[PDB]
């Protein structure tokens, strides 16, 4: 009746219910879906993924990976993600805190690469927090 | 009779630029506001 | 003074009813939908 | 055919045709939307649907450009969207090469340069309203921000602004019209009514560009 | 004599010259429209829309150069 | 005279240039659409309804070529 | 004479001309419109709303050789 | 005299211009179809039922171009 | 007399050459704006205010020669 | 006189000006359909069927330049 | 007389060669300034001080080309 | 006199205007050939015997432009 | 006389042809600088010291034919 | 005469005419030929093969074009 | 007389035509160097001390351009 | 007299067209033949062997147009 | 008289036209080259000594059109 | 008198026409030749032996139009 849909983790796959509308974030930004899509294989970026199923609609904050799609099934490959109900609303905001000062007393090449790229983990987080 | 002649700035301008404000008044106080 | 020929309004006549008739449907189906929106 | 006119004069000469084609504009605008405010209801009734989804469809091209103060604005994009939407819909469904006035057509209020020059200006006003309002009476938005050798870049986009946006509507709406004009001189109207069917769908959009347009000139005052 | 020498070149060259401009627009714009089917079908309607929205403003530019084509033969002022 | 002289020039400049922008356009919008078709071949009806309506509206822009190119030469209110 | 004949074959050029930049404009702007909505077609109204406002701006550069090309041929000041 | 000497060169640029975008029309819409049998064999006929009928309405446009240099040359009013 | 033919030649050649630069440039400028709009739809009104900021430039310069097709011809110093 | 010497520059501007747009067509319909042959060889009996239709139809718009260009020197019904 | 009649010509050719450069100019420019929005709307401060400034600079260009247009009409030493 | 040097002129006009329309098309046939047999080597004679076929469809284009321009020295029936 | 009339109409190109070199040219420089913008906003201030400065450069190529252009007219060694 | 001025100017336009075409098709056969032994060394025995009997068809057609450029000058049937 | 008005054609053409190269030329180069600083901003000073070394051998290409065209109007040697 | 100023005419755009042609395809030959080399700088002495032959190709089709052009001036038989 | 004239004409075509190829060649050129600085900067030396000896190339040939362009001026030998 | 005024345009175009192929071939030539070295600067001598090698067979295709530009002012056989 539709496309399905899976994203598994690592260690654990977390949506396996057909949806008709996803919005994936990506490196180009920002590309929506529709059934019959043609098969194409894109890259995720670190950002929210929100889905529009039958009346409710719902955004899961991926952590980034790889989103391929066939004959009417999305499947991506990310090294973490969370749900945006599921992460409790203020609770990544002082996480985000925590990011935001540590960039700030970022110094090298290794504390700019690893401050920057859990930043964008934790600022993409907290927008599923909200959204 | 003459030939076209248009780019005309006659007093048009001023009796539209009437009418047009006086368009937005009436139909402010009958659909905007109400 | 009213200068009656059949050369102008007639083709008004065709796309005026087809407007007309579309118009109407698309404002049934765009109108009656924001009514049940609101009564929603 | 006839791209003349026939003044009237009250010491200065000034076009029939603009006034009494806009006049029309003016009764169907005024004489249709008030017969729906009489008996308003809580459920918007049969009729009252149609002016209100106009209403929220100018808060939408005021509140997107403009910003959280569109609301003073509405009536004034509310007018300059529909004096020109129904301006163009009366040109090519009211058959008015029946009526034959002894000296010119009768097609559109905004065929001649007066209408639409002037449509341009009251726009104009509007955004230099608004720019003298909201920010400073001694430096506005011409003040030379960037870098101080910009000035003559910024003071010939002032003449522009008004004037691109006057041609767009006064040439698209007389090309429409000529191209009735003449296609009813080769053929019957059985052929060119796509060709009306191609150019309602653009009379009814330079209207739509025009308010768009217009109050987007409001919001860049406005910063 | 030289005007409608004149009047009846330039009819070729508005007609001509005007399409130049669509064929190469209507290319671009409808081959993306029909890749963008392919892609996803499920929007067909969501493309066919706004695919003759759009052809109907690049029709609309050789018309111009139409009827000032039948403006020059047959609505001619200059003779 | 020299009126059907310059008629007759403009008649192929009419069509001359008429088939140039179109028949650049009538490809790439009829080469995607059959890489489309070999991409997803379960949509075909939606690209053949989309196809042959953007190639009629790129024919119609050398129509208005052929049209007037055959006023000059036989419905010549000049000659 | 020279004036009608010269006013004449320009009215030919400046809609001609003109043309040219909006057809190959407002294919490129049309193309990655729908392009864009087999993407996303949620975004269509996102997108309609700035296709329309896009193609209006090229159909205001054509319509500035249009507006030329009446003013030589009807509102001629030479002739 | 003039006036066939005239309609003879326009016989050569009505033919010879038409040629020129279909020429380079036909080949990125057959390039496309050939590369797309290579994708997927299997959609063959459902490709040259749309390029049998792609190519047809490119031939149209030069075919136009040999109406008017029939024309021009066998049906010539003016001589 | 040939300076009223001169005028009116070059106000067909500065709108026509005018309308070009911009026409194509348009519809870069504003086809990768809706592309953008379609990968963020989030950041519509983003865009909209830059896009609409800079097509205004381009406008700039197809008005320029409008204001000159018209000094040519209205407020002409020559004839 | 001028009938023979117009009649004979334009057999080699049609004959001439024919081959460009076919040649650049023949190509890249020609160069992808061997690259196509190379991506799956067990399809090119699939691809020399549709190819060499295809280049038919392309050597069909150089055979109207030179029908025109032999009819304008052999068959002149002019001269 | 000649001189008049060069200069007026002139003046239509510079204002008319100018947009042709910075017209593709800007389209280019601000296609990829939007687009690069799309990519990361928080540095859109960064991008429109850029962007606004660099079209200032092809803007500067059909200026150039104006101050020499208006200095052939009205400051025109010759006549 | 003018006649035999009309068809002296147009004699090279034929043969070297027909060099550049397949000149550009060999090359993208033969140029996608060779990169065809670096992708799949035991493809060869899938690729000779499809390259050969269609590069003497793109030697008739030009050997029409030829026997044209032998027949305007040689076989001149105007002279 | 004559030589006011051609110090005129090289006015016009001395500055009208020099805009087109480097508006384009400013396009691809600004449109990629903007774009490295997007790509990494921490290099911003070195990015807009090396795009304006290397606009200086492209702007000098125009401001050259600007002085040529008001050599023509204003210091003009042959009047 | 005329006749010998005529040859002589058309035996540089069949010859530098000719030598475009097969220039820039000779390139691309070519550069895609080394790029191809770069991608598959084991092959060049598969592409020298390919490429100069690909190469023999691209240089026929400036031949032509040299068999015609030797033929006004020196086997002239005309002087 | 003559000679004065024939150099001063040219003192515009060469200008004029020398600001088209250079203008295309450097704006690519600084394109990619400028989204080169935004890959890697550390070799900045490498890009810098190539950018601005090239950008002065295409601005030694239009400099000799106007040195041609202050020759041709202040030391010329034939007025 | 005139032939000797017709032959001298197209001694320069023999050999100047001609130059044109190879010098866009001797680039893209050698371009992709070092940048092949750096993807595998083993096969060094199969790229140069095919490259110098190919270039030998694209030069041969300048030589054939100094040969025509040296015999516009030195061995010219009408004069 | 009429050599001096068209020689200081010539020496504009030559140094104007020489430009152009050179111009977008060290674009390309030096474009690529410090984007390659970008993505090794250790290889600095290796790129500077590789490009400034590669736009010395494109400096001889925009200088053989000033070597000419001045043998029109200086050592003319015809006046 | 003629021939004299003749042959010295026709050194401006052979050297003009000339330089404009070699340009865009010695940039694209050396400018992925610095992009090979970007991707291995071990093979530096593997690539600057095989550039200044093809830029010398670009340098030829500009000296043979020096060759005749060269013979038609100074070794002219005609004055």
């Amino acid at each position: 009746m539709t496309l399905n849909l899976c994203v598994l983790t690592p260690n654990r796959s977390i949506w396996n219910s057909e949806v008709k509308e996803i919005i994936l974030s990506t490196n180009s930004g920002q590309i929506g879906v529709l059934p019959n899509h043609a098969p194409t294989a894109t890259a995720v970026d670190i950002g929210i993924l929100r889905i529009r199923l039958n009346d409710q609609w719902l955004t899961l904050a991926l952590m980034g990976g790889f989103a391929r799609i066939g004959n009417n099934e999305i499947t991506i490959l990310v090294n973490d993600a969370e749900r945006g109900s599921d992460i409790d609303p203020q609770e990544a905001q002082q996480t985000l805190e925590i990011a935001e000062a540590n960039l700030r007393k970022a110094e090298g090449k290794r504390q700019k690469i690893e401050a920057n790229l859990a930043l964008r983990r934790a600022r993409t987080r907290v927008e599923a927090s909200n959204t | 009779i003459e030939k076209a002649s248009l780019f005309d700035f006659n007093l048009t301008l001023p009796i539209i630029m009437a009418e047009f404000l006086f368009l937005m008044f009436a139909l402010d106080k009958i659909y905007y506001t109400p | 003074n009213t200068d009656i020929l059949a050369t102008n309004l007639i083709n008004l006549s065709v796309v005026l009813g087809v407007l007309i008739f579309f118009g109407k449907g698309v404002l049934s189906d765009l109108l009656d939908n924001r009514k049940q929106r609101i009564l929603n | 055919v006839g791209q003349h006119f026939y003044w009237q004069i009250g010491g200065f000469q000034i076009h029939g045709q603009v006034l009494i084609t806009s006049w029309v504009v003016i009764a169907i605008l005024l004489g249709s939307a008030a017969i729906a405010v009489r008996s308003p209801q809580t459920i918007p009734t049969g009729g009252q649907n149609f002016f209100e989804y106009v209403l929220e469809f100018i808060r939408d091209v005021s509140k997107t450009q403009i910003g959280e103060e569109y609301r003073p604005w509405v009536p004034f994009i509310g007018t300059m969207f529909l004096f020109i939407f129904v301006s163009n819909w009366s040109g090519a469904l009211l058959p008015w090469k029946i009526i034959q006035l002894p000296h010119g057509e009768l097609a559109a209020p905004t065929n001649d340069i007066n209408t639409t020059v002037a449509l341009a200006l009251l726009t104009s006003v509007a955004y230099f309203y608004a720019g003298l309002t909201k920010k400073g009476l001694g430096y506005f938005g011409k003040y030379i921000q960037p870098t101080p050798i910009l000035l003559p870049i910024n003071i010939l986009e002032d003449f522009t602004k008004p004037l691109s946006l006057s041609f767009r509507l006064f040439g698209n709406i007389l090309a429409d019209e000529l191209v009735v004009v003449v296609l009813v001189s080769l053929v019957p109207l059985v052929v060119p009514i796509p060709v009306m069917f191609l150019g309602l769908f653009t009379s009814g959009i330079q209207a739509l560009i025009f308010a768009t347009l217009a109050a987007a000139y409001i919001g860049e005052s406005l910063e | 004599p030289l005007i409608a020498a004149a009047s009846v070149i330039a009819a070729g060259l508005a007609v001509g010259l005007a399409s130049i401009g669509p064929g190469v627009g209507q290319g671009t714009a409808a081959g993306q429209a029909v890749e963008g089917i392919a892609r996803q079908p499920e929007a067909e309607g969501k493309i066919r829309g706004t695919l003759l929205l759009s052809l109907a403003f690049m029709e609309a530019l050789t018309i111009y150069g139409l009827v000032v084509a039948l403006a020059l033969l047959f609505a001619n002022p200059f003779v």
